[PDB]
């Protein structure tokens, strides 16, 4: 019965890319694109393939638990059993990252959802099951990734209120301050080490 | 029956704010086939065609003939726009001056409503059907062979009554609407304390609201007057 | 043709209405505080704003019911002419 | 011919799509989701499957007239004649439909642009071949929906213009009163019953 | 006869994220990004996928009483019956759902449209067939959906709004205040626990 | 269509209250000290912004957190009501 | 060999027009539109327009000499070989123009720069290859329309000059003095008959 | 196995435009646009263009590695050999190229990110595979191409800066200098001779 | 940099020529032809 | 919801400090010609944002730095 | 920060030279005259002002490559 693996297979990387990574660091790069001033990366390039490098990279231990105990066997050349434990195994290592970070809240709310949880009365997590657990997973990681990029947001926004106040301080009213604070954002960005210290943030002490 | 469809399609894309992206591309491309299976009929020309067609340069031609109309009938449409976006600028659109902002949004505000209404004007008499039948006067006058363009080097070196039109359009409203900066300049002069953020934008404002209703009745005439004379401009266009 | 020109002319004076009223107020109150920036002159820049703001909110919130009414009526006449539109 | 008939099976329901209907209901649902701000609604599903049975909604008399005396028969068990009176029927059907909707001046215009119908000075409409048809009823169907489209686009534009009037006159230059406009428009869509009295008006005195 | 229920199968599923949910979900979520600034998530990416998820989520007890009575023979390994009450009582329930979010109106409206329901006499809401209640259905809940996104979208406009009556009220007219409204902005969607209640609030009482 | 009106008149009363403080705070102070731009006049330029900075950061400072309360409330309100608004 | 020809052919209708042409035309009417206040053309519609227009036109010499040694051959009539000589001549034709109009400057830094001339040590120009030729004509092309560009700029920049001076010589300090700026430029724009001899110039001017 | 390198050559070029250059020129000439106002040039035709140029341009010398080692035989005209020192020698000049412009930094704190690596504990760059190598190189690259930028950004502020400083002086409040600073731009963007030297430099410097 | 020095000079004496006001503005018309001749001498 | 005002009045203060040395050294010489001027009030400003600006940066710097330590704190 | 730090101080230097001489050149009637001084600033001190941001702008850029 391979073909509901490789089928899914094909199916699934979006889903991934949507399921435990990608949302973070995607989502703190528009926030670092929406300073700066433009675009200053290409959308449709750049800060998406950023995206998919970091996020198998972040994923590489838990591709690693998958590599050890699911994917290596599904290589052909090792013509594998046919996928029992394949599954239900790397949906528990996918539950316990889930359960690494999602909320109980959603859980519930999710559960009451599904009216299949209301129903079969599941009390553990790990009872819940992966379909169920998903989304919650994806709002939770969402929030937290907010509350990340905005918590960084900040400092620019006191830089261009500096300049402003300056500037209408002397009284220059007709101005673009953006244009100003272009170049002195960016120096902060880098002097920091902002852009190493923050990949290395979002990477280090997500996955620990 | 290729040929008249890259008559057609340039037609229809090159002419979108009558026929645009708003219509989904699915729609787009079977009205080609449409059109031109009406039209290319009685064209029963039955020889041997070159290797790798060399015809194809003949396919240079037709794509030119079909961009012409398009940008010369969106003289009409743009001096309604041009009409409207200057109009927009003494009140409140020429604040997007500024070093690049997000998107060109002050083209929305007023122009757009120009741009339906004589949109939707076209349906009383035609929308799309005098471009057509001026379209095959083209086809009468070049249906197609290796002499492929005749003149149209020097026929793309014109002149387009776009402001003219426009001016033709706004004149009052321009002259009372500088009256009305000067007399926002005399407001300064009685008290030299007014920061014109703190008083003029409002009452520019309400007068180019105002104005634009009254020259939009007159917009209704003088469209009717300008339609005449963008039809005498294809006429001589084509023919030369 | 005429039709077209009776929505137009229509629609542009719901325009009038609505954005008549605000845009009014916010004009007497920067000119009634520019007479005030006269004598005891006291300009620094901006004042006259606020009340500006103060002008435009009490605006919402005094027009505010019947303004939607007149929306609804010709919106509704809209569609009845709708089936004489074509 | 049965070929014809089952390959155009697979094929022609997407030249109908460019026949008949579904060109105004589309129309006016994009008209509908460029106010409000962003698409709103999935461009790939949603607005096009609405179209789509709609349609057919539409269309089931003049399939009912073609049930009675075309499809009952080739119903592939009963391996019924080459369609001939088929198809001649139905298009008397369709041709009523299409005359119900097509202006003349289009009709002689496109015949004197077939170089066809010029020559041969067809009188009736019916004598108008489908073929030819087809472009005059598309173009005029074309006009009836960028009438009906611009005439419901009105109140939108002006909720835009009157929230950029009142922040103009505030002296809110920096503003994107789109977003503002965005709630305001809606309220009369929904509290004026327009959405369903739209569907009703288009669709029932369409075919009356 | 097999045949049909595999086709109508590969069709269906477009069929039915057009027909019960699927719709607020997707609304919202943009109406949710609309705010914010930019997309600030992947349109081509993750919100429809969170849509999807949700979706067959929010079916799950339809499918549950299918299970019990239509889903757990079709599994192909049962070989089970040609399929007339399976289409019957899950058409009983889609019908229960449809009309407890269809309004009467717009299939009175669509019945005149039809002429179908004209001649063929429906009397019942169960006698109008399901064809005739997809479009309403789709109408009722694009009304239903797109006043809740917008009575969503106004306080961020206001938090918008005060902003730039800040800015000019010192006079700081040449600014983007949305990039300062970025922060804020995200900060309430946060301390709200707004999404959470959002997606438990459409979920649990959108079904229970 | 008269919640709607119901709901903008509460939207408008909210942004009146949370507009209304802060801006009077720099009015009070710039009004004072355009006031000491007269009789004794020096009048530069801009020296009463310095001392509005003081009151307007004091007042991002110590007004903000209940302020975001008020949204806080009227926002809870509409998830519940979102199932009495279809 | 159709086959590479007809998909560079799908693929370099870009490239080519980021090759000779599109460049200057787009620059000049782009600055021209930077004055006189808003856009006051559409972006979107006209004015890149003429830019492709000319461009087309002032590309066809090129096409004219392999119209006679090219365009004029593949015929059945003529009995011509598969496309060998065909692109050498063209290429030779299009190689004369690009050499009219390529810098020497940029034409070594950037042989050495692919490091393929570098290493391979390229003579003639015409044993550059068309791939390495294409940038440093675009960049030679860029200077030119920028020189010509901002020497357009330099009149509407006075004219508001001498607007500000009015101003603030009659005690008129508070004012938007652009607004002003519109009409008469718009005016002169047309009262000396320049936008005709501007596009006039520009095409023949540069080609004849 | 000739099919995984063909499907990802039709997969990998935008991972190579994401992964060696094509991001510090793109980056530059949106920097370089961002100054004399406006977009200055098209955004969807040329700067981005130039990069690819320059992209592939600038690639070749790795490619001339492989062209002795690699290249000369996948031209499919060869019938080459399956892919073992294809993969591994053009590995190696790719890692010599990386490691010429890779920090260690990001390599550790990437190294924890990938856990694998934590859990391997690599110590030479060489046994860094080239996934583990791809993000740290994009990370190094996006700081030195923003310093570079920005630092081209300076010069033009600092204009900016001085024509309002002077308007100010003068008491001349009202102005927008920006349009008056369009044209001293330029100047200085050509009176540098400074676009050559700036690709000259980005040229060489780059590759050497 | 000394042709923007010239160019500067002949719209800033054209600047002193204007600060009688209806047909001062005339005077800009004549200069502004005369900037579009010595446009093509600008490359 | 207490930490994050918290960490907003943090902000606030840094740019009350930043904010108010130049705007005083301003107000001095607005004072004292006023009891022209803006030519005075230009010099102070311009050398503000020379004088002051490394160390008033490396506020900014400092703090900007524990940023991001307790971004993986802040999950 | 080093280079950073450095490119910034210069760039203020630069810009207080450039900011500093124009009121020098200017050192209701007598305003009018004054406006001329404004504009023979641009006539007498532009190209060799040019040619101070000019050498520095191009060490910059050579110095670009070093700067990383």
């Amino acid at each position: 019965s391979l073909i509901a693996t490789l089928s899914f297979f094909t199916l699934l990387p979006f889903l991934v890319a949507a399921g435990t990574c990608y949302i973070k660091f995607s989502i703190v790069f528009v926030m670092v694109r929406n300073a700066l001033g433009l675009q200053q990366v290409p959308s449709n390039m750049t800060l998406n393939g950023i995206a998919l490098i970091m996020a198998l990279f972040v994923m590489k231990p838990i591709i690693e638990a998958g590599y050890e105990n699911y994917l290596n066997g599904p290589q052909k050349f090792d013509t594998i059993s046919d996928i029992v434990r394949f599954s239900d195994s790397g949906l528990m290592e996918y539950k316990q990252y889930l359960k690494k970070h999602t909320d109980l809240e959603l859980a519930r709310f999710f559960q009451r959802s599904e009216e299949e949880n209301a129903d079969l009365k599941s009390a553990e997590n790990n009872d819940y099951s992966l379909f169920s657990l998903l989304p919650a997973y994806a709002l939770s990681e969402i929030k937290d990734a907010f509350k990340i990029g905005f918590y960084l947001y900040l400092p620019f926004v006191v830089v261009d209120l500096v300049i402003s106040s300056i500037l209408l301080a002397l009284g220059m009213m007709m101005m673009s301050p953006i244009t100003i604070s272009v170049p002195i954002k960016l120096v902060l960005f880098v002097a920091l080490d902002g852009w190493g210290i923050l990949s290395k943030a979002l990477i280090e002490q997500y996955i620990n | 029956l290729n040929g008249v469809f890259f008559r057609l399609a340039p037609l229809f894309f090159f002419l979108p704010f009558l026929n645009n992206g708003i219509i989904s591309p699915s729609i787009r491309i079977p009205v080609i086939f449409l059109v031109a299976s009406g039209l290319i009929t009685s064209g029963k020309v039955d020889i041997g065609s070159s290797v790798f067609e060399h015809v194809y340069f003949l396919m240079f031609k037709e794509i030119i003939v079909g961009l012409l109309l398009s940008f010369c009938l969106s003289l009409p449409f743009w001096i309604f726009h041009a009409v409207g976006s200057i109009i927009d600028n003494q009140r409140g659109a020429t604040l997007s001056s500024s070093i690049d902002p997000a998107n060109g949004v002050d083209t929305s505000e007023l122009a757009k409503f120009f741009n339906l209404f004589s949109a939707v004007v076209f349906l009383y008499s035609g929308g799309m059907v005098f471009i057509l039948e001026s379209i095959q006067l083209s086809y009468n006058i070049c249906p197609l062979f290796s002499q492929c363009s005749f003149r149209i080097s020097n026929i793309l070196t014109f002149l387009t009554l776009l402001a003219s039109q426009a001016v033709i359009l706004a004149s009052p409203v321009m002259i009372v609407l500088l009256l009305s900066e000067v007399l926002l300049g005399v407001l300064s002069r009685f008290a030299p304390q007014m920061n014109a953020f703190s008083v003029s934008l409002t009452i520019k404002s309400l007068l180019a609201i105002f104005i634009i209703f009254i020259c939009s009745s007159t917009i209704y005439f003088s469209k009717v007057q300008f339609f005449l004379g963008e039809h005498k401009f294809f006429t001589n266009l084509f023919v030369r | 043709m005429s039709d077209i020109v009776y929505m137009g002319n229509k629609a542009l004076y719901l325009i009038l209405i609505f954005s008549l009223w605000p845009v009014g107020i916010a004009t007497v109150i920067g000119l009634s505080i520019g007479l005030l920036q006269t004598v005891t002159q006291l300009q620094e820049q901006t004042l006259p704003f606020g009340i500006k703001l103060i002008g435009v909110s009490i605006s919402l919130l005094l027009l505010s019911g019947w303004y939607g009414e007149v929306l609804l009526s010709f919106c509704h006449e809209i569609m009845f002419l709708i089936k004489s539109g074509v």
